[PDB]
């Protein structure tokens, strides 16, 4: 970025969109960064707009192309274009089923103490068949061991047959249990089933559009999620978006984060590829290109956005910076 | 998620009926050697 | 290809699991919640479109209705109404697919 | 003829370790067969 | 089913219904609880008439 200058300084989705917008209208543009940020909000006391939306109402810019939320408070002050990218609130969890094969699990149901206890009974019966009747008696006692089990030797094989019968049955019985219990798994569950259990915690951002959604939501499923996170201790909220991403990675799959599908799908495609979007979106929303009201650019820009969606351009630009240039390109097609 | 696992305290119930049969097996072995 | 949307649904029901159909998610999600509950939406959506409320140009009703729709979405009305006619009114319940 | 009925000193440890190996499979065969008869999953 | 009202609302194999005209029916109507409102929506649109 130091050697270059001008519009080529920056690269991204909206950057490519900035040209495709200018091509179907015909204007020499200039990519300016907002001096403060925060998208577009209005203060409570002073009631002065700030951010990108503010630089349209005050005439400091001529158009705002960015992932700008199409909200009602912003529609009152600027003309939005139709959505170039539909999205919604989603869920993010760790990559499940990370373990575990190997010969150490080959002695799991029968506990570690029983595999070393069954061997005390085998040599204890091969030494009694030594008495009731060194190289051919151990071969005869082993020849009776593989086929289940004098009046003194018959009750040895009779009682040993009961004992070996119990272990193989308690082995087979418990082995089905670990497979029936495995056969439940979520795995991978819906947004409603996330609210039902409290073993894996979940939360959102501390101040943003995501938290306020659960606040005044009158839907039972989402109100139950709200009453949980409000009283949740320790605090399930996070300060910044970077923290919420990091907290899921270091919780051993025991914490989830809720955010917009766009920002969720993008972290799925960046190293170390341990996040994943699960379930469908929660609400309906999308991004839009803002213009000053009454501006001549308005309706032409809105018409152009519809042109790019139906020609297959906005779908292609979405795939480009998400999946193609994504560092986890192999972790998407074969992840299921 | 169980993880019910297997209890050694209940496996011993058959380890005691087996050694009990091994102790009975030594009592019947001696009466065969006498008669 | 089929003649109407009606023939497209019935053909899946008589194909013994060897024919698929592609259509908007709204209609597909609705068919999923109507008896005899044999169809299902799988995978994400292929493109980004939507439904709107249409008004003649230059009409007084234009700007207000547009603003009004944004108020319904942010008041959780549109999401509730869709949940009411798709899943609530549906014959195959949303809980029927969650282990019953 | 020694394989159908489960499994010298050299030929006894052959029939014993084979009996232990086939015991695992027939049990793991039965134990997994019960799990797929209890919970029916639906493959998309 | 386990003896509880929420376990009756979560499945639709065994159906359920109330009286056509009484305080029983009107309770589910204006109730603003998560567990009871789901039972109302089901009974309101259950076909045939429960
Ligand atoms: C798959 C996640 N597992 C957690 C490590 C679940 C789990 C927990 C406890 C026990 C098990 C099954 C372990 C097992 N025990 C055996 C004992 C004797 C024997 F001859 C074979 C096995 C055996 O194959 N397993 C096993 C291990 C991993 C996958 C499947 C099986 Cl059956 N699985």
């Amino acid at each position: 970025h130091e050697m270059l200058e001008g519009n080529e300084r920056y690269e991204g989705y909206c950057v490519d969109l900035a040209a495709e917008i200018a091509k179907h209208c015909g204007f020499k543009y200039k990519l300016t960064i907002v001096g403060d940020g925060k998208y577009g909000a209005r203060d409570a006391d002073t009631k002065i707009w700030n951010g990108m939306v503010g630089e349209l109402v005050y005439g400091k810019a001529d158009i705002a192309i960015a992932p700008l939320t199409i909200t009602l408070v912003r529609e009152e002050v600027i003309d939005f274009s139709k959505p170039f990218m539909s999205l919604g609130i989603s869920i993010m969890i760790k990559k499940p089923q990370k373990s575990k094969p190997g010969v150490f699990s080959f002695l799991d149901p029968l506990a570690y103490e029983i595999w070393m206890c069954i061997v005390f009974a085998y040599i204890g019966v091969s030494v009694v068949l030594f008495l009731v009747s060194i190289f051919n008696s151990l071969w005869f006692s082993l020849g009776a061991f593989m086929q289940q089990g004098s009046l003194s030797g018959r009750i040895v094989g009779g009682v040993w047959w009961f004992f070996t019968l119990i272990i193989i049955s308690s082995y087979t019985a418990n082995l089905a249990a670990f497979l029936t219990v495995e056969r439940m798994v979520s795995p991978i569950e819906s947004a409603e089933d996330l609210s039902k259990q409290t073993e894996i915690a979940y939360g959102t951002l501390d101040s943003g559009s995501t938290k306020e959604f659960f606040r005044r939501s009158k839907i039972a499923v989402f109100d139950k999620m709200w009453t949980y996170m409000r009283s949740a201790e320790p605090s399930v909220f996070v300060r910044t978006t970077a923290e919420g991403v990091a907290r899921v990675r270091k919780s051993k799959g025991k914490y989830a984060y809720l955010l917009e599908s766009t920002m969720n799908e993008y972290i799925e495609q960046r190293k170390p590829c341990d996040t994943m979007k699960v379930g469908g979106n929660l609400d309906s929303k999308g991004y839009g290109i803002a213009t000053p009201k009454g501006s001549s650019l308005g309706t032409p820009v809105n018409l152009a956005v519809l042109k790019l969606s139906e020609q297959g351009v906005l779908d292609k630009l979405k795939n480009k910076w998400w999946y193609d240039k994504g560092e986890c390109g192999a972790k998407d097609s074969g992840s299921k | 998620e169980k993880t019910s696992a297997l209890s050694l305290s209940n496996v011993a119930g058959v380890f005691y009926i087996l050694v009990g049969g091994l102790g009975l097996a030594m009592l019947v072995a001696l009466i065969e050697f006498c008669y």
